[PDB]
RNA sequence: UUGGGGCCCUUUGUUUCUUCUGCCUGGAGAAGUUUGACACCAAAUUCAAAUUGGUGUUAGGGGAGCUGGGGCCUUUCAAAA
RNA sequence: AUACUUACCUUAAGAUAUCAGAGGAAAGUCCUACUGAUCAAACAUGCGCUUCCAAUAGUAGAAGGACGUUAAGCAUUUAUCAUUGAACUAGUUCAUUGAAGUCAUUGAUGCAAACUCCUUGGUCACACACACGGCGCGGAAGGCGUG
RNA sequence: AAAAAAAAAAGGUAUGUAUUAA
């Protein structure tokens, strides 16, 4: 080409000719201008609700929607599991393997492994202090051990001072596990 | 996302075809992202070019759908 | 520079009346004062009057909607 | 200089860079005629030792 | 920004929903100017929104023109005038030496035996000394050009940056254009319109 | 997308276009978006109707575009390598 | 407030009420109550049918469908009733949509 | 996102359109560009068809008819000779891409309106883009407004004759050895 | 909720398209995109007759329908057989699946549940 | 190793895997094969080499070894009837 | 390739098959080269699976083209609007003024044929063999199945 | 009875200037 604006030499833009021009087609389709969708839609008719009761009086009955009951299930399930956590709220001066003495003295221990021993835990917490009452947690239904205790101690002073030291740092080793450490916390 | 670049044509007094049918000239004045250009001392041309052409406003905006394509008359 | 937006804000303020044409399909043109605007370029108009193309009937406040718009001409 | 630099740069900033570049000009001629002025003070000094 | 309609929102709640900040009838503030560049930092003080910017600005034809804006704008600009010429003196400290002289001593010395030579001698004297002299002249020359080889430019007090004399204009065009210089030159100017 | 990159890849060479409206616009490419919005230089144009004119510079909309016709050396552009093999990129 | 600015799980939530509380419910409240409903597209034919599902888009999936379409050349008109079992109905050809007594 | 540009190879980072438009521009980038498409260019010409055989059993009746007819000696080139012949052709190629026979120009270099349309800096169609298509000149004529009172006699010692019409290398002692008339 | 996520699960069966120029589409049905994009198999797609004594059909579908390559000479009627079509997503108007398959099982979104389950 | 016959030689840059030698009264010989070699394109100087930036080629066939998969046969074992 | 100067600019988010069961850190989450089912990809590998792969016992033929000729082929239909004056029937011709005005009329539309030329294929092997509709070697393109 | 500090440039593209041989 002659001019060639452009980053490229003469070499370079000469060889990028284009093919030459299209041929002119007449249009077989709408100009732009007289482009549109169907107007003079017809409205929902008075007519069209009064040819409702053919379709109403074939199919008067709907087929059951079977897929939103299987959300029907699980919301439902959900209330239930709140009913179920409703009967866990209602039951700490009553349930007397809680009941040990005055809360502020009581430790609470965390993550002890469940074939702990009491010596060992009376190491352990003894370290702090003296020891006062003693209690370990085990399922209801058989003798596991849920893996938390309570240590109710001599002074609440020694009770605090164990669960910053046992409990602040990693957890305190016990056995094999790291074992968390707090107040009563109830 | 990406502002046309009209930079060098505003100001400039430019033709534009509004639609299928329509031809509107007018100097541009601003631009945004949807093409949307507003312009002063539109005029929209016809086929006879003194008579059927009628002034618009002083300031006229056209929405970017309706630009079909935009040329400018000027340097 | 004056961006389109801005100027439409111009026409809020100002107060001034504005002719809008609609798409060539429908073949009428709103007028009236147009009062506030959103981003999709959908309008207020108050007192705005339809003309089909001097006899056109009395509109209202009505929202016009921004897909229809063609031009906002004062 | 007006042709050169009309090419590229749009026609409204050419205006201030003309008169931008006229400065930097005339801060140059500045800045030459000081060390014409420091290359003679040199020159005296070297000449009363 | 990941669509038209949401940057168009955001344009449209700059239009609609003390503040001060941009001030004079003519753009400014300090901040708007240097973004992107090195200069300037990220988020700047209250709002300069295109609301308050058309109320101002109608103002103007409204004519009440009451220039505390002006006032706060010159503590402002000022402040950031002399920030500028603070920046020019410290270039100017740091150009224009180096080791540098050394060298230059260096050459004083070649020069120190062959300017004593005539008075040692005190027509052919006067002659080598004039030789002599010529010859300190240019290791002179050549330490200048070495010099300039390490920096030969002279910094713009408008953008405190280095323009070089030999890269001519069409070069310098870019430095001009620039939002850093040409910020600076519109705020050299705002300067002069406060100080009227 | 591939197909927009090659369009970039068209700049300052002679394209051609069809836009919807049934026009023709046959000419140099100056500039081009993302948005397929391109803009031309010393064009001939072609009615729906094939009434051919001449412009200078044109501006038209990429979403009333149809097809694009770009020169054909392009086929063989790196943007068709299928196994490609690219450096690490910068860390920034 | 502007979707870009909510989490995954506020969009979530932002579903939930528009299709509870909002316009579409016309749509959930016909789907769970068995209600026929009427439907006209801008292909200018009208279908009465029965939601088993439908969507933010309005595309709808439907049960006992039963089409209506008249056309009229020169002011001749006939009108024809098309049945169908089931569907799928893409939602942008949609215009009006009432739910029947 | 990051824009790769695979003829250089090298990443620019964060695209935008200041940015690529800058590197798109840029003189190296152009070099390696232009030269990538001359290599794929030349590379259409260069590679052979080699579309594929297909040979069927000779009939008898052309094989008797063909064996009368002599066999014909064929010519095969040596290895450096082949070599510099093709060199030689390829070169003879890159002539006939470059030539464009001008004379018309050199014919109404001193017409009235010669500055208007053979200078094309100053046309009408081609005039206006040459303006832009000027090179960003970073650092370091022939006026339309002529008119024919200049050179109102275009022969006082001015020209040269015009120039003998070109000839074939090969077929050069082909020429009439001896002209009809006496040129000084 | 992207009701497009049913149609994905509609796959290897028999199936109406049903576009918005009026053309219909039977096939067996393949991978549909997210964007309803729908890949056919093995299709006989034709336009219906409005009869209305002689009232014009669509103008463009006869000319896209004949431009498939699929229509043969001998077809007395407006229909044509191909294998392998792939439709744009916003092209279709109507889809018409198959009676037999039910609807309780396959309207069931595992990302509903998921969210429900999770919470 | 020689002779005879058949088909092919467009392999068109006379077997196209390179380079060098070479061929129609012939189908050949030498060197080499992926941190490498070769061909080619582009430049500006020097002034015919290289320099820097790029594109492309490094092939086909058979056999031995080793290794993956499949079908069939014989033997040994476990379970079931 | 290195050094200096100037200009232009900087991170949409998340994820990598699903379902179910068992285990480890009442609810939920994460995880298990853990166990099953389904799905997907790659790689192998098979089916008396389906279709196709050109004359030399001759100067051919199949598919696809010509942006090829005959060819001004044959048959049709088309060549601007407004204002003023003269004549004219009761629309027509000529002259002047203004506006726009793709080229074409050897055109455009329809109809049909003849000719010529381009690209492509295993131009493979065995066979010139009186049957009731096979079980030669490969290549191309599919479908189905196992691992 | 109580007490006291922080660790950092990044790196991309383009333009101009100088260097890398008889
Ligand atoms: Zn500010
Ligand atoms: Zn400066
Ligand atoms: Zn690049």
């Amino acid at each position: 080409m002659n001019y060639n604006l452009s980053k490229y030499p003469d070499d370079v833009s000469r060889l990028f000719k284009p093919r030459p021009p299209l041929s002119y087609k007449r249009p077989t389709d709408y100009p732009y201008a007289k482009r549109q969708t169907n107007p003079n839609i017809t409205g929902v008719a008075n007519l069209l609700s009064t040819s409702l009761k053919h379709y109403m009086e074939e199919f008067p009955e709907g087929s059951p929607n079977n897929h939103l009951q299987r959300y029907e299930d699980i919301k439902l399930s959900k209330i239930k599991n709140a009913q179920l956590l409703d009967r866990r709220l209602q039951n700490p001066n009553v349930d007397p393997h809680i009941k040990d003495t005055d809360p502020y003295r009581t430790i609470f221990i965390g993550r002890l492994p469940y074939d702990l021993d009491e010596i060992e835990l009376q190491k352990y917490f003894v370290k702090f202090g003296e020891i006062e009452k003693i209690r370990i947690v085990k399922d209801k239904i058989t003798q596991k051990s849920k893996g938390y205790a309570f240590i109710v101690f001599k002074d609440p002073i020694s009770s605090k001072m164990a669960f910053k030291e046992i409990g602040v740092h990693r957890g305190i080793q016990i056995k094999d596990r790291i074992c968390i450490v707090d107040i009563e916390r109830g | 996302v990406s502002t046309p670049e009209l930079k060098k044509y505003m100001d400039k007094k430019i033709l534009l075809n509004i639609n299928g049918s329509r031809k509107v000239a007018g100097i541009l004045r601003g631009y945004d992202i949807f093409l949307n250009v507003v312009l002063d001392d539109a005029m929209e041309i016809n086929g006879e070019d003194p008579a059927n052409n009628h002034q618009l406003g002083l300031q006229t905006v056209i929405r970017g759908n309706s630009i079909i394509s935009l040329e400018a008359l000027d340097a | 520079m004056v961006p389109p937006i801005n100027c439409i804000f111009n026409f809020l303020q100002q107060q001034t009346p504005v002719t809008i044409w609609l798409f060539e399909q429908i073949g009428i043109r709103i007028k009236g004062k147009i009062v506030g605007f959103d981003e999709f370029m959908n309008v207020v108009i108050d007192e705005a009057v339809e003309i089909p193309v001097e006899k056109g009937t009395p509109l209202g406040k009505i929202l016009l909607k921004g897909d229809n718009i063609t031009l906002i001409t004062s | 200089a007006a042709a050169a630099a009309a090419a590229a740069a749009a026609a409204a900033a050419a205006a201030a860079a003309a008169a931008a570049a006229a400065a930097a000009a005339a801060a140059a001629a500045a800045a030459a005629a000081a060390a014409a002025a420091a290359a003679a003070a040199a020159a005296a000094a070297a000449a009363a030792a | 920004m990941s669509t038209p309609a949401a940057e168009q929102r955001k344009l449209v709640e700059q239009l609609m929903g003390p503040k001060i900040c941009k001030s004079y009838l003519v753009g400014e503030c300090p901040y708007d100017l240097f973004q992107g560049t090195k200069q300037s930092l990220g988020k700047c003080p209250q709002m300069h929104l295109t609301k308050h910017k058309i109320q101002y600005e109608r103002e103007v034809k409204q004519g009440k023109t009451f220039p505390e804006f002006e006032r706060e704008y010159l503590a402002i600009l000022s402040r950031f005038v002399n920030e500028c010429n603070g920046q020019i003196s410290v270039a100017l400290q740091n150009l224009k030496h180096t080791a540098e002289e050394r060298m230059k001593i260096q050459q004083v010395t070649e020069e120190l035996d062959v300017l004593d030579v005539r008075i040692g001698l005190m027509k052919l004297q006067e002659l080598i000394s004039k030789r002599k002299e010529v010859a300190k002249r240019v290791r002179n020359i050549t330490e200048n050009v070495g010099q300039s080889a390490q920096q030969k430019l002279q910094v713009c007090e408008v953008c405190g940056a280095y323009l070089s004399r030999l890269d001519t204009d069409r070069r310098l065009a870019d430095h001009f254009l620039g939002k850093i210089h040409l910020g600076y030159v519109k705020m050299r100017e705002d300067y002069d319109r406060l100080m009227k | 997308g591939i197909p927009v990159k090659l369009l970039n890849e068209a700049q300052g060479h002679i394209v051609s276009l069809e836009l919807t409206t049934g026009a023709t616009y046959r000419g140099k490419l100056v500039e081009s978006e993302d948005s397929m919005n391109v803009q031309l230089r010393d064009v001939i144009a072609t009615e729906p109707q094939g009434a051919v004119t001449h412009m200078d510079q044109i501006f038209v909309r990429g979403s009333q575009i149809k097809f694009i016709v770009v020169p054909d050396l392009l086929k063989n552009a790196p943007l068709f390598k299928k196994n490609s093999s690219r450096p690490m990129p910068p860390i920034r | 407030r502007p979707k870009h600015e909510l989490s995954r799980a506020e969009l979530e939530e932002l579903e939930e009420f528009e299709f509870k509380h909002g316009p579409m419910s016309l749509i959930n409240d016909a789907m769970v109550t068995r209600t026929p409903v009427i439907i006209s597209l801008r292909n200018n034919h009208k279908i009465i049918a029965r939601v088993k599902a439908f969507d933010r888009h309005c595309n709808m999936v439907l049960e006992n469908v039963k089409e209506l379409w008249t056309e009229k050349k020169g002011k001749n008109v006939i009108n024809r009733e098309r049945f169908i079992s089931k569907l799928f109905l893409r939602g942008d050809s949609v215009i009006v949509v009432l739910k029947t007594p | 996102t990051r824009y790769y540009c695979e003829y250089c190879h090298s990443y620019l980072t964060h695209d935008t359109l200041s940015v690529r438009k800058s590197h798109l521009v840029g003189k190296n980038h152009l070099r390696i560009t232009a030269d990538y498409y001359r290599n794929k260019a030349r590379d259409i010409i260069n590679k052979h068809n080699h579309k594929r055989r297909h040979i069927g059993k000779r009939g008898r009746k052309e094989r008797e008819n063909s064996s009368q007819n002599e066999t014909l000696k064929v010519t095969c080139l040596s290895n450096k000779e082949k070599r510099h012949i093709m060199h030689v052709k390829k070169m003879n190629q890159k002539e006939l891409a470059q030539t464009s026979i001008d004379t018309l120009k050199l014919l109404y270099d001193g017409s009235p309106g010669y500055s208007k349309v053979f200078v094309d800096a100053n046309r009408f169609d081609i005039g206006d883009l040459v303006k832009a298509s000027k090179l960003p000149q970073r650092a370091n004529s022939r006026s339309r407004d002529e008119t024919c009172e200049s050179n109102p006699f275009p022969r006082l010692n001015n020209p040269k004759k015009l120039e003998p019409p070109k000839i074939l290398s090969q077929w050069s002692n082909t020429i009439p050895k001896t002209s009809i008339f006496y040129s000084v | 909720m992207k009701l497009v996520n049913f149609l994905k699960k509609l796959r290897n069966e028999q199936v109406t398209i049903e576009l918005k120029n009026g053309t219909t589409v039977w096939g067996t049905l393949q991978s549909v995109s997210p964007q309803m994009n729908a890949i056919l198999t093995d299709v006989k797609l034709t336009l219906p007759q409005p009869r209305l004594n002689k009232l014009n059909s669509n103008g463009i579908a006869m000319a896209s329908l004949y431009l498939t390559g699929g229509q043969q000479p001998t077809a007395s009627d407006n229909i044509a057989s191909l294998q392998y079509i792939n439709i744009r997503g916003n092209t279709i108007r109507q889809i018409i699946l198959p009676d037999s398959l039910n609807l309780d099982s396959l309207l069931v979104d595992q990302k509903q549940l998921n969210s429900l389950r999770r919470s």
